[PDB]
RNA sequence: GAGUAGCGAAAGACGGGUGAGAAUCCCGUCCACCGAUUGACUAAGGUUUCCAGAGGAAGGCUCGUCCGCUCUGGGUUAGUCGGGUCCUAAGCUGAGGCCGACAGGCGUAGGCGAUGGAUAACAGGUUGAUAUUCCUGUACCACCUAUAAUCGUUUUAAUCGAUGGGGGGACGCAGUAGGAUAGGCGAAGCGUGCGAUUGGAUUCACGUCUAAGCAGUAAGGCUGAGUAUUAAAUCCGGUACUCGUUAAGGCUGAGCUGUGAUGGGGAGAAGACAUUGUGUCUUCGAGUCGUUGAUUUCACACUGCCGAGAAAAGCCUCUAGAUAGAAAAUAGGUGCCCGUACCGCAAACCGACACAGGUAGUCAAGAUGAGAAUUCUAAGGUGAGCGAGCGAACUCUCGUUAAGGAACUCGGCAAAAUGACCCCGUAACUUCGGGAGAAGGGGUGCUCUUUAGGGUUAACGCCCAGAAGAGCCGCAGUGAAUAGGCCCAAGCGACUGUUUAUCAAAAACACAGGUCUCUGCUAAACCGUAAGGUGAUGUAUAGGGGCUGACGCCUGCCCGGUG
RNA sequence: ACCCUUGGUCAGGUUGAAGAAUGGAGGACCGAACCGACUUACGUUGAAAAGUGAGCGGAUGAACUGA
């Protein structure tokens, strides 16, 4: 059955990723969190 | 510049194969284009070089131990040059 | 006219479609012809405002003068066309010294007819003049609201206003609903009426066909729950069991006068109908 | 719980070898499975699982000398392939601007963004791993330099051109035709075999070649485009004449070739040596005829239809301007970044697993057929990561059953039976379409005689079909596989359609058709605090909402109450 | 779930509308690919947190599918 997640690199990088989180405020604030929790992957 | 673009040659059997023929190999910086690799070797060994061709080898995973690496990223060229001979004693 | 399929199916018993007689010409021009994407109910956010509306076939839009601003030039009608936005047709006309541009088509314009618009312009079916120089008692169609601004009012297949008389800078016209509205007299409208007048009489049959102009079904109020309409719920089928029959944003529907009050057209309407 | 359940769809057997150890690893023979695919490609996704040595703890539902496991060392080569480079749609952003308690939302010019448009390389060889990338052969597209065979006021030219104008690009659905073309299938050439089971000796394979460059062109489209005329244009957007609708063929379109390149790379090759332990190297080798032929290509061509079927750039002319210059018939050079391994109906992907699920597109052969159905097979892959016995009960899957045939049961649930093709027949009822394959009957094998037919044709010959006789054989002749049970009568809903992914597919929802009502256009209705939108670039034959729900006959009485 | 832009797929046969032949209409018919989930049996510490087998319904459209 089609499950969830059929991955696809270019929406994974559009809706996530550093320039989109960069695009909002509240997507900088999730930078911020990361960063305050000292995250490796920050998006 | 110029010889801080060649960072080492490629010594292997199929390098060896190659070397049979006027094509040499060369471990080359990242960051460089086919016509300064033709200019840096032309200049270095005064060779005449014909055509040269890249490709981009991508990190490698490695594990040591416990703990997990990956290798550098490296880029490649091979040259085919006409006269003149690279001589990597 | 109409033209009765037999019923060689059922979902086609009852169908019937216009014969397309009056077309000339089956293909656009490249030039008067510009892109229409489908937004299908949906806003500036992306949500649907008006229901009903999504997929259909394609369509180019077919630019045309409402406005019939050239003066004094004749033209001539070259071909009269099918157009898929609008109930009537459309007709092309060719300036007398090599402009083109598309009008509405009247109801009965032939290829060969000439158009002139102005104000020293004759009373002929197609003609466009201002409406100080229209006699009382002519069928008008495209009858601008404002100066200059283009055709508004009596543009569908069989509309037509008749201009019933003159106050001092408005004309009295009876519009094709009923109303006895005053348009200013530096307005512009083009006599005749509106082709396609069997346009109302066609039936349609399929489903699928009325889910080809881009409609969507529609769902009975009856029968969503009470969390989604007024009408909502109930153990079985039930009545309107309320007051009145109600919308389904809370609003009254059978007879709720919805024009706002205060507004700057109410000196201007002598009687209502609609 | 227990040494119990489970060991995840399936065909293996045996000889040889390897090792401490072998049903399980390597080689070989035989056998079997797939073959509109378990075969070949290519995307998405995964990232090194790819290749060669080595190892055996762990992971492999068993074992393991093996591996998608571990250790070591390797492997992805492009001016032309796909992108960047060029263009733009839907959307997303948006300087100034509009609106906003702050936050911010919206939006113009302009940008970004392919799933589309435009763009120059083909064949063969090649290793353990790459190859329109490397090499051999032959090309093509841009760019630059030298030279030019005289283009010639450098305004115009050999000819340079916008960011502007116009043309073009440029597009739907469904039908048939038509020409050749890949395929496939029979016979001339070529090849190598002629048999140890009775017999026979016109008794299995091959059968070729590109882009480019011209020479030709097969359906296929258009001419008045005719001179002169109306921030501008004397090529185009609108006008008026002669040869006039010629096809002379003027024009623009566009799966096509004899003597040459073709006594040449590849020449399915047995022929050839010291060997490349004989596993190899020279160098030597046929390409013919005539049948069927596309779902491919002309090509959205043509014809028909209503549902009326992207944009921009490349490109082409035209001006505004710009300028003493190079085109011309050559010869040299220069062409960057990214992707390239590997899996890709799968043990490398989404499903926690070496999971019986899901995963877009391309090619897809023979016999039988109408067929991409069905059974067997070719090319090519594969034997399914547990087995050896015994053939108890009891479950599961499958076949057959005496006589009876729904007596079972809530219900003929399940199972059984009809099924293909050809001929003959087919009722009531009908909205005249249908009902309908209605029902209900009969035949199909094989050999021979005979002899119509039309298809390619110069004919032989090759295809594809007919009719009438005379036999032959079985229990049975669409001898296997695949391919409707039917009829009478009631509700319900007109119908095709859509619904509770994961207990309800229906009488529930849609529907076409009715009706009522609102709405005059900054429309009503709707999203937003607003700006901005949707409605609609729509205009009462239009749009929103309520009700009912094809079609036919009709839809009575009540306005007291409420709205 | 719905929609916007741009693509792709639908072997083969039948019937014979409008305009005796001709013509090729249809949410037309039979039927593979494809899509669905009607009945049943199996499965129910599953091969699978919804499947498999056998039948079954649409299959040129209100179709199905990709980006
Ligand atoms: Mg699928």
């Amino acid at each position: 059955v089609k499950r969830t997640y059929q991955p696809n690199k270019r929406k994974h990088s559009k809706v996530h990723g550093f320039r989109k989180r960069m695009s909002t405020k509240n997507g900088r604030k999730v930078l911020a969190r990361r960063r305050r929790k000292g995250r490796k992957v920050l998006s | 510049e110029a010889r801080d673009i060649l960072k080492r040659p490629v010594i292997t059997e199929k390098s060896s194969e190659a070397m049979a023929e006027d094509k040499y190999t060369f471990d080359v910086d990242t960051r460089v284009n086919k016509t300064q690799v033709k200019m840096a070797v032309e200049e270095i060994f005064n060779v005449k070089v014909a055509s040269v061709n890249i490709m981009n080898y991508k990190p490698k995973k490695k594990r040591m131990g416990r703990y997990q690496g990956y290798t550098n990223k490296r880029r490649k060229a091979i040259v085919t040059l006409k006269e003149g001979s690279i001589d990597l004693f | 006219a109409i033209k009765k399929y037999k019923p060689i199916t059922n979902g086609r018993r009852n169908m019937t479609s216009l014969d397309f007689a009056e077309i000339t010409k089956t293909t656009p021009e490249k030039s008067l012809l510009k892109p229409l994407p489908k937004k299908a109910g949906r806003n500036n956010q992306g949500k649907l405002t008006v229901r009903h509306h999504g997929g259909g076939h394609k369509r180019q839009y077919r630019v045309i003068d409402f406005k019939r601003n050239k003066d004094g030039i004749n033209a001539k009608v070259d071909s009269i066309q099918y157009d898929p936005n609008r109930s009537a047709n459309i007709a092309l006309v060719v300036y007398a010294d090599g402009e083109k541009r598309y009008i509405i088509a009247p109801k009965g314009l032939e290829v060969g007819q000439i158009v002139e618009s102005g104000a020293e312009a004759d009373i002929k079916v197609g003609n466009a003049l201002p409406l100080q120089n229209i006699p009382v008692g002519t069928v008008v169609h495209n009858i601008e609201l404002k100066p200059g601004k283009g055709g508004q009012i009596a543009r569908s297949a069989g509309a037509s206003a008749q201009v019933l008389g003159k106050e001092g800078k408005y004309v009295l016209i009876r519009l094709r609903s009923g109303e006895v509205r005053m348009i200013l007299s530096t307005c512009r409208a083009t006599i005749g009426q509106v082709g396609n007048l069997q346009h109302e009489l066609v039936n349609v049959g399929k489903a699928g066909r009325s889910r080809w102009k881009g409609i969507r079904p529609t769902v009975r109020g009856s029968v969503m729950n009470p969390n989604d309409h007024p009408h909502g719920g109930g153990e079985g089928r039930a009545p309107i069991g309320r007051p009145s029959p109600m919308s389904p944003w809370g609003k009254p529907t059978l007879g709720k006068k919805t024009r706002r009050g205060k507004k700057s057209s109410d000196k201007l309407i002598v009687r209502g109908r609609k």
